[PDB]
């Protein structure tokens, strides 16, 4: 899909899929373009929960992990206009920033 | 509707920058029910919100104002800034365009409303100008290390950005023109906000325009202007032998409602004007006390004007 390049590391079930409504229960590490870690739910080891079509997380994150099965951990390459765009986050992600995650879809709930 | 895994806010914030972690930022901001509009200002609205019972308060940037909301998330984003006395940041999100920045909530409102709602006695006055002399210097203050933070200019002080907590201590508020300065690299972080200070309390400088705004010492010594004008604000309300003066403004009685830059040029600079200290604060020891305090952040010469840190152990020791 456009906007997210989805690299996987290690494979999911390959049948269960995230549908719109269910919570995504995932750990993730983010990184800028030149490695720089921004965010990280493995250091705080505590797992990250989204409603799939919320618009809670990032049009990137939304449509790529969309494409991951349970267990899966991948690496989604985020393009800036499916991340933070052109504004950013002040003092964290700056303007017009590729965004790499490496995402582990643990559960669905 | 609690689940296993639920986290509180102080859970969340238990964790980099001054807030919730970056992602969690956009999640929390997005969960959040608005409640009632507790605020307006040139800044845009301020409401009561809630997410998960907890309450907090999201301030909605105007579209006039949008510099701020990059300044102000900017700075909590990359300096760790937490302290009793400085208002707590939780997160900030962008979701027409809307920006967000969402914060602790003081359910007793401002300062400058609050001085209006009741009269004070020695323990709540003291109280409340200790916390903000505390605050202040916490922001001028640099600290070194991974647990420090870069020296901080306000630049915008006033009763308005001030917040009665609910232990009658105060937090300062609003960070969208703070200046940033760290004496490893000697460099000034000023940004490019386009808003300037609010006119009434401005100080001499700054009004005149001789202020060096290369020189981060020059926003710490309009901060202790501004801040002497609120210690005339709070200590009018101090009752003394039964006498308490009614809430006003500094220079109220010499400028109008709004007044101009140039109102408030020709009071401070040219006719050099301070605010009258009533007679009655010279028979109680407290209020002489503060107004010798007032007195030594209102030189015209700003070098002259004592530090934050010798307001806040002069403020100890009554
Ligand atoms: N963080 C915050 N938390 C809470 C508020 C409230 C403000 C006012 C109120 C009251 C109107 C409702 C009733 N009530 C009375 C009831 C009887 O008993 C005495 C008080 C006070 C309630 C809450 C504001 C902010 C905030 O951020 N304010 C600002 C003001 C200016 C700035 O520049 C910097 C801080 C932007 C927003």
């Amino acid at each position: 899909g456009p906007g997210v390049q989805v690299e996987t590391i290690s494979p999911g079930d390959g049948r269960t899929f995230p549908k719109r409504g269910q919570t995504c229960v995932v750990h993730y590490t983010g990184m800028l373009e030149d490695g720089k870690k921004f965010d990280s739910s493995r250091d705080r080891n505590k797992p990250f929960k989204f409603m799939l079509g919320k618009q809670e997380v990032i049009r990137g994150w939304e449509e790529g992990v969309a494409q991951m099965s349970v267990g899966q951990r991948a690496k989604l390459t985020i393009s800036p206009d499916y991340a933070y765009g052109a504004t950013g986050h002040p003092g964290i992600i700056p303007p017009h920033a590729t965004l790499v995650f490496d995402v582990e879809l643990l559960k669905l709930e | 509707t609690t689940n296993v895994g639920d986290s509180t806010l102080a859970d969340l914030l238990d964790h980099s920058g001054s807030g919730l972690p970056f992602l969690v930022q956009r999640t929390v901001a997005r969960q959040i029910t608005l409640l009632e509009c507790v605020g307006k200002g040139r800044y845009g609205e301020v409401w009561r919100g809630s997410w998960q019972g907890e309450n907090v308060a999201v301030k909605i940037f105007s579209s006039r104002d949008e510099k701020s909301w990059f300044r102000e998330t900017e700075l909590y984003n990359t300096v760790m800034l937490r302290h009793e006395n400085i208002l707590g940041f939780i997160a900030s999100d962008m979701t027409s365009t809307q920006l967000w920045l969402i914060t602790h909530y003081h359910e007793m409102g401002s300062l400058y409303d609050y001085l209006q709602l009741t009269t004070l006695d020695t323990v709540s006055c003291l109280r409340i100008v200790l916390s903000i002399a505390s605050g202040l210097a916490h922001l001028h203050i640099e600290i070194f290390g991974t647990q420090g933070k870069p020296a901080i200019a306000h630049r915008d002080l006033k009763s308005k950005n001030i917040l009665v907590k609910k232990n009658g201590q105060c937090c300062i508020a609003d960070l969208g023109l703070a200046v940033m300065h760290s004496q490893s690299t000697n460099q000034l972080d000023v940004g490019n906000n386009p808003r300037v200070g609010t006119k009434r309390y401005m100080a001499p400088e700054v009004l005149d325009e001789t202020i060096q705004v290369d020189c981060f010492d020059s926003y710490k010594r309009v901060d202790i202007w501004a801040f002497g004008l609120v210690l005339w604000e709070v200590a009018r309300r101090m009752v003394s032998n039964g006498i308490v003066e009614d809430y006003k403004p500094p220079f109220y009685d010499v400028v109008p409602n709004d007044p101009s830059f140039e109102d408030m040029r020709k009071v401070v600079c040219v006719d050099q004007q301070r605010p009258n200290i009533p007679n009655r604060w010279f028979s109680d020891p407290t209020l002489t006390s503060l107004a010798k305090l007032m007195k030594e952040c209102w030189y015209q010469n700003p070098s002259a004007r004592l530090t934050a840190l010798r307001i806040k152990k002069t403020l100890t020791k009554i």
